């Protein structure tokens, strides 16, 4: 499974391919995929 | 109704029959000949899954509580006494619609909303009667009809349900 | 010959004070 | 959107006088230019940096976290 | 201040401008037509066609059938909801415009009316009129019609009731104005669109090879009731060396010109006195009435009012009519299509000769020299249609369209024997559908270009594309130019400069359009008030009167005009004639003209009277007035409220349209030309005009501008076209559009990493919250001859500059896809495709997709990563290429990075769609830094490329050690006559070493002389000279350099995204030459022009390797018999073979472009024969 | 001309159907297909000619 989060709540939830698009605790249908653990680098220029 | 089906939004015969005046049973014995020939479609020339059965009576729910302007978290626990209300074979026979309307009947009396049995039914064209008695035999087993995390949050206690 | 600045910041302020 | 690091001409620090700037605009009623002369900016490249600049970052933090911890 | 009393001065009206604004806003059009539209009009078209009748007859075949049924459907209220969305469950919630956007879902409401369903019958007894009796069955429930979208910032919004903090929650900007739809999530902003105004006479000249010498044309048109449009015209035949000059009338359905006495007979005026009279009202004005003579001649031969009216009858268009029923059908036509703005009911025929009069009256008038035909630019006879009358007449369309559905249900309900359904006889999809069809592209029907995808570039852009007005371009006039009449109604300036320039127009600041009212309670009012009625008027004894108009129509006449206008004025003044209605009277054609209809665009002006306690006229409004305008302003930040709507209640300003603007006199200021009656050399001269009858004031001349030509400083110090081009480059500078960016997933969106607010700024842009959301940065720039690297309209720009962040900017790209489901058996899914089971995978890399088939934010992505990895099943029996096994049942169906651009993906969002398939957003950002190539503007049309970047060791510099920003060449200054882009240096120079704001509006007193003065002050020199030094070698250059603050913007164009090379590359399908588009790794044209070019030249080689190798080389095997390119050639075997000419050893190969073949092939299929033959028949 | 253009020529009694390049088969997203606006043209002509040809 992978962790989204919803839009207008900010519930972090775990959806696999079978669940719904959808929070399940406040019902919204907007869900945002959280940023990724591994490190990003960037120059300071 | 097969094609509503296909799309996981399945409809009722009576929602469908609101629209196409055709009677019960030219209804269902069409709808039988159609499944068995895309049935043999599918082996010669997929078609169902776990949806094409006739019950799934959770899909129900979120209309119907729609239709009487429930917030979604009586929704949410509707559709928990309705996945759970299988369990008991006094009501498992019942029609998917009964099953549907009391279980959200039980949670609207549940979290106590000031909307009364004579509208229920009337909004649901489902008998006043067939809903009180159905409730009834949702009432000795309230303790596996209820969410745990609900009641243990405090949200809705036990009492709030009237008993005969 | 003229005033080349918008006053805004506190003409206001004059205004508040003077009523 | 926040206030710049450096001046873009010469490159003076003018990031660490923002809230300097303010201070001596709201509590000391100081008109800009004095202001600006007090914190020690001199050449008008370094007075346009602070007198022109738009603090939206103030706008953005008025929506909600995204995501919160 | 101290007297409440006391004059104002020319700085007081700021607050004025600043009321104005606080009451109204910059969007106030569209949402004032929309709030009118479903406020008022959507009741008014249902309450039209609301009956529907359907009557079932006796039907005679037995005694036990004689009964007659009649059916009706009635229509009552009609009621509308909130906006709200219905999913694919069937389950409908309240939608937000925040969700809409994200979702691709349309922001609309639901529109419901009250059916009323009744059912008579009556006994059908032979031969007798029936009495219909209610047979006990009168239902009466809400019927669901559709969707109406809502403008978003109206009464049917959520957004209208909402605070500041509330907006916040909702994620939305409270700089957001509204004004737009949102149509499958794309934000679409309906243009005004210009007309003609109606039922107006309008007299007009034609040319010398036409029969028609003058002609008197009415559209006319009626507000309320049926929309339809029946145009009348007066024609004047012959030419000015004709013996017999006659008019003739074109009356609707009749197919013939009928002479004007015909009309006049038909009308019921027999005696020819009679009908000059009512022609001409001077009884000795003979040379009009010697040039009416050859019409009452004409028609002499008919002297009644029967023969007349068989006249016009068998001349229309029916031929049902026989002969008695066709004196009535022309009396139908005069009356119900005949002048119908008038009247369309029986016994209004007086009224219609009078004006028939009216219009014969005016053609004589221009025909004899005494008038000039009437002017088709004139801006008081145009009308500008908002989103309003827009949706009014498509929702009359469709309403009608369903309405004719509705009854087709009933007849084929009571025929074909079934149940009446009102759930199918109603079909909501009719509105919804036409509503979305019409907003979503641009076709108002079932006109182009209504509805365009809103600017959101930056603030200014998206404020300036909710102001625009468009004109369809037969017509005999110049719609180009700028007329006089356009004067503080629409933007000199801001106009496009391509094919639209002079077509699409900008409202200025300060221009308003009416939403119309209802005249009947004006008419009224004028009967009570003496205006005798037209039916009694006799003009040879009452050469005086003064004819009274009420939107075009004449009502009647009045002995006083000036108490009445008196007295009319005075009421719209206090308030109770609505300030929107025009009064204008023509003292010298004795006129009273009122308008009261919707789509006429006027604006405020201050009311001047006399006021004799100083002996002199002046504004009525007073410093005691503009010192509580300013408490309640300051006061927000409690004295009773005192806003723009009091000044108009209580007679101070007064909204002008351009029609009522002919009979005024209004003064610039009332600072000199108010008042009754050295000067510095360096003010510009103004002039007097020593005028003691002003009647209004200008609140202030800046208002004339609009929205992109009031962030100009000092515009009146520049050559116009420099104005114009900045209008236009304005709207292509990178700022901050919107506060809240990183919510919002756009195609493309660029943001300033640091934007400035000008030091020169104006004040007009406090409006325009163009120091909340500024569009640019405040450069140190030099106008120097450097280095030759700023030649030629380039700049150089400060390498250290750019590296500390000058100019830098932030940009989103947002890609979106869709899980689409092709019918019941094939679908696809989000996922990451494996090389084992997926065929036609991208060479890109999928090392970035998680299981979902998306990257997560915060990655690095560059070209041919895939972002959106999507997989799709295949139907066997189909081999590519080989390489197609049992181990493949999927394709890819991903969606890879842009092969150019590169970044780091910032948000991806999952939902779904209104059908309830999956559907993705992926943002990806990236930082653009300035280089060689893009392009930067100032406020004065001066644009230019970076020509090359130097460090600040390198750059000249002053004793101060200021270096440049930015070096522009002294050459873009002399020819383009730019003197507002150096004051604008100046006055910013000051504005930086005084702390100060710089004013730079048009036309105040602010001069150079007086900045140079300020700048000496300082310690500088008075012109902005500096002595600078050489970078490179540290001497003073001989010469000395304007230095000093400039505002510069970004613009749109940046080289990185133009730049594209192509070795080789795909073909198209059709014609296999380079494909079209950079994006698509496309080839360029070398045009017929180049072609001629290269001909010039003599280089054939190089012409025919570009036609043939460098694009379709196509090798062919043609017919030594038949031209023809129908030879089978097996290359394999070595055999050739072109079967109807039976020969195998006569062929030949010939090298052709692939389009040449195309094109003899495209001939055979039209069965032309071109025979290509490689050796000649002929001799030269 | 005698060879080349005769005027009982420009009445057309058989129809050449040019071939498939003329009028390509295009793909939006390759599991849907289009024709030609030729090949639509064609078989019109085509169901045309078959009408009449059952009628008389
Ligand atoms: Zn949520
Ligand atoms: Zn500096
Ligand atoms: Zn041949």
């Amino acid at each position: 499974t992978l962790k989204y989060i919803c839009a207008e709540c900010s519930s972090k939830l775990s959806l696999s391919r079978t669940d719904a698009v959808r929070c399940k605790d406040c019902g919204h249908r907007i869900l945002l995929k959280a940023r990724t653990k591994r490190l990003v680098q960037f120059e300071a220029r | 109704l097969i094609g509503c089906r296909r799309a996981e939004v399945a409809r009722t015969f009576k929602e469908i029959q609101s629209l196409i005046h055709v009677k019960t049973k030219e209804f269902g014995k069409t709808l039988n000949i159609m499944k068995n020939i895309l049935r043999g479609k599918s082996e010669d020339g997929k078609i169902d899954t776990d949806n094409m059965s006739g019950a799934q009576n959770l899909t129900y729910i979120p209309r119907f509580c729609s239709h009487l302007g429930l917030p979604m978290q009586v929704t949410t626990s509707a559709e928990y006494t309705a996945k759970k209300c299988k369990e008991i074979k006094e009501i498992a026979g019942k029609s998917p619609i009964t099953i549907a309307v009391v279980s959200i009947y039980l949670n609207i009396l549940l979290f106590q909303i000031p909307i009364t049995a004579a509208k229920v039914g009337q909004t649901l064209q489902v008998t006043e009667g067939t809903i009180k008695s159905g409730y009834k035999i949702l009432y000795e087993h309230r303790d596996k009809l209820v969410d745990p995390q609900l009641i243990a949050n405090g949200v809705v206690s036990l009492d709030n349900l009237p008993g005969v | 010959n003229a005033s080349p600045f918008i006053k805004r910041d506190r003409m206001r302020r004059n205004f508040l004070r003077m009523r | 959107m926040i206030v710049p690091v450096r001046c873009f001409s010469c490159g003076k620090v003018v990031g660490d006088k923002w809230e300097s700037y303010l201070n001596l605009l709201q509590e000391d009623e100081l008109d800009e230019g004095t202001a600006l002369s007090r914190l020690g900016l001199k050449r008008y490249c370094c007075r346009r940096m602070i007198l022109t600049h738009v603090d939206l970052i103030e706008k953005f933090l008025r929506y909600n976290p995204l995501e919160k911890r | 201040f101290e007297d409440e009393s006391a004059p104002i001065t020319a700085e007081d009206s700021w607050a004025v401008i600043s009321a104005f604004f606080r009451e109204k806003g910059l969007v106030s059009q569209q949402l004032d037509s929309f709030n009118q539209f479903v406020d008022y009009t959507l009741q008014d078209i249902i309450c039209e066609d609301s009956t529907l009748i359907l009557e079932q007859l006796a039907q005679h075949t037995t005694e036990s059938d004689n009964i007659s049924r009649k059916y009706e459907i009635s229509f009552g209220k009609i009621y509308v909801t909130k906006p709200m969305v219905n999913e694919s469950d069937g389950v409908t919630h309240a939608l937000y415009p925040q969700e809409a956007r994200l979702r691709n879902l349309t922001y609309s409401s639901g529109l419901f009316v009250d059916v009323k369903k009744r059912t008579y019958e009556a006994i059908d007894v032979p031969g007798r009129e029936l009495k219909y009796e209610l047979i006990a069955e009168e239902s009466e429930g809400k019927v669901f019609i559709g969707r109406l979208p809502i403008m978003l910032r109206s009464k049917n919004c959520y957004l209208s009731e909402a605070t500041e903090s509330d907006l916040y929650k909702l994620k939305e900007c409270p700089f957001d104005m509204g004004g737009y739809f949102i149509i499958n999530g794309s934000e679409k902003v309906l243009i005004a669109q210009e007309r003609s105004a109606g039922n107006i006479v309008q007299v007009f000249k034609k040319a010398a090879p036409s029969p028609i010498s003058h002609v008197a044309e009415i559209r006319s048109a009626l507000e309320k009731g049926s929309r339809f449009i029946s145009t009348l015209q007066v024609k004047l035949y012959g030419r000015e060396g004709s013996s017999a000059r006659t008019i003739k009338a074109t009356l609707p359905y009749i197919k013939q010109d009928i002479p004007i006495v015909i009309i006049f007979r038909a009308l019921g005026i027999i005696p020819d006195g009679e009908i000059l009279e009512h022609i001409c009202y001077d009884v000795n004005d003979w040379q009009m009435l010697e040039m009416l003579k050859p019409c009452v001649e004409d028609g002499f031969v008919i002297q009644d009012r029967e023969t007349a009216l068989d006249f016009i009858g068998r001349r229309g268009t029916a031929l049902g009519i026989k002969k008695e029923k066709r004196i009535q059908y022309a009396k139908d036509i005069l009356q119900k299509e005949f002048l119908p703005h008038i009247t369309q009911l029986e016994g209004f025929e007086s009224r219609k000769a009078f004006f028939l009069g009216y219009m014969i009256n005016r053609l004589l008038l221009c025909a004899l020299d005494r008038k000039d035909q009437d002017d088709r630019d004139h801006f008081g006879k145009k009308r500008l249609d908002l989103a309003g009358p827009l949706l009014a007449q498509l929702f009359k369309t469709l309403f009608k369209k369903l309405t004719k559905d509705i009854f087709r249900y009933m007849q084929r309900t009571v025929e074909e024997a079934h149940d009446f359904n009102m759930k199918l006889a109603i079909n909501a999809k009719t509105i919804t559908s036409g509503l979305k069809y019409a907003l979503a592209t641009g076709n108002w029907g079932e006109r182009a270009g209504v509805s365009q995808v809103l600017n959101r570039y930056t603030y200014s852009s998206t404020l300036s594309h909710l102001r625009r007005t468009n004109t369809p371009i037969g017509k005999l006039a110049k719609p180009r130019q700028l007329h006089n009449t356009h004067w503080g109604l629409v933007c000199p300036a801001e106009t496009p400069e391509g094919q639209a320039c002079g077509l699409v127009k900008n409202l200025s600041l300060m221009s308003c359009i009416s939403v119309g009212t209802d005249p009947m309670p004006i008419i009224t009012f004028l009967s009570e008030w003496g205006m005798e009625p037209l039916e009694d008027y006799v003009p040879h004894q009452s050469p005086d009167a003064t004819r009274v108009f009420v939107n075009g129509v004449w009502h009647g006449v009045h002995r006083n005009p000036a108490r009445l206008m008196e007295t009319l004025r005075t009421l719209r003044r206090k308030g109770d004639i609505n300030p929107e209605v025009s009064m204008i009277r023509d003292i010298r054609e004795k006129e009273l003209k009122i308008f009261t209809d919707a789509g006429r665009v006027y604006r405020p002006l201050f009311i001047v009277e006399d006021d004799e306690s100083l002996g002199h006229k002046e504004l009525k409004v007073r410093k005691g007035h503009i010192a509580k305008l300013m408490a309640t302003e300051y006061q927000d930040i409690d004295v009773e409220e005192y806003t723009w709507s009091s000044l108009l209640n209580e007679g101070l300003v007064e909204y002008i349209d351009a029609e009522e603007e002919e009979s005024i006199l209004i003064a610039m200021q009332p600072e000199d030309l108010e008042p009754a009656e050295d000067v510095d050399p360096a003010k510009r001269i103004r002039v007097s005009h020593h005028a003691t009858t002003f009647t209004h004031c200008e609140i202030h001349p800046s208002m004339i501008l609009g929205v992109a030509a009031s962030i100009i400083p000092f515009p009146d110090h520049n050559q116009s076209p420099r104005n114009t081009y900045q209008s236009a480059m304005g709207k292509q500078a990178m700022g901050v559009f919107l506060t809240n960016y990183n919510v919002r997933m756009d195609t493309m969106a660029n943001i300033l990493y640091y934007p400035q607010k000008p030091l020169g700024t104006t004040r007009a842009m406090e409006y325009l919250k163009f120091r909340e959301l500024p569009a640019g940065q405040n450069a140190i720039v030099a106008i120097a001859c450097y280095s030759g690297y700023n030649q030629e309209d380039s700049m150089i720009m400060n390498q250290s500059s750019i590296d500390r962040g000058l100019f830098r900017s932030l940009f989103f790209r947002s890609y979106m896809d869709q899980e689409k489901k092709y019918g019941m058996s094939i679908t696809e899914t989000f996922e990451k495709p494996q090389r084992t089971n997926t065929l036609r995978m991208k060479h890109g890399t999928y090392d970035k997709l998680d299981d979902d088939g998306l990257i997560a934010p915060g990655v690095r992505v560059s070209g041919e990563d895939v972002i959106i990895g999507k997989t799709t099943p295949i139907s066997p029996d189909e081999e590519e290429l080989g390489q197609r096994t049992a181990y493949h049942s999927k394709r890819d169906a991903s969606t890879p990075l842009r092969s150019t651009e590169n970044g780091i993906v910032d948000q991806v969002l999952v939902t779904t769609n209104q059908d309830g398939l999956k559907f993705v957003k992926v943002r990806v950002r990236t930082t653009k830094i300035p280089q060689i190539g893009d392009k930067f503007a100032s406020r004065h049309g001066q644009k230019g490329t970076i020509g090359i970047t130097y460090r600040r060791e390198d750059m000249p510099f002053t004793a101060e050690g200021i270096v440049p920003d930015l070096i522009i060449n002294p050459h873009a200054i002399p020819s383009r006559m730019t003197v507002a882009h150096l004051i604008e240096c100046l006055l910013s120079k000051v504005a930086a070493l005084s702390g100060n704001e710089g004013d730079a509006s048009p036309f105040t007193d602010i001069t150079v002389e007086g900045i140079s003065k300020l700048l000496r002050e300082h310690g500088y020199q008075s012109r902005g000279f500096e002595v600078m030094y050489n970078g490179h070698t540290g001497k003073k250059l001989m010469a000395q350099i304007f230095f000093g603050p400039t505002y510069y913007q970004r613009l749109r164009h940046m080289v990185d995204d133009k730049i594209h090379a192509r070795a080789r590359g795909p073909m198209q399908v059709l014609t296999r030459q380079p494909v079209e588009g950079r994006s698509r790794d496309g080839g360029l044209r070398f045009g017929e022009m180049e072609r001629d070019c290269m001909i010039a030249h003599g280089a054939a080689s190089f012409l025919k390797e570009r036609l043939m190798e460098a694009s379709d080389a196509f090798r062919v095997h043609i017919c030594g018999i038949c031209g023809l390119m129908t030879v089978i050639a097996k290359l394999n075997h070595n055999q050739f073979e072109c079967k109807g000419c039976d020969n195998k050893i006569d062929i030949y190969q010939i090298h052709i472009p692939y389009a040449a073949k195309l094109l003899f092939q495209e001939l055979m299929a039209m069965n032309i024969t071109p025979r290509l033959y490689t050796d000649r028949s002929r001799d030269f | 001309n005698e060879v080349f253009s005769r005027p009982e020529w420009m009445i057309l009694t058989c129809l050449p159907v040019p071939p498939p390049p003329v009028r390509p088969s295009i793909s939006f997203n390759e599991s849907q297909r289009g024709e030609d606006d030729l090949t639509f043209k064609l078989a019109d002509i085509l169901k045309a000619n078959i009408s009449l040809e059952t009628l008389e």
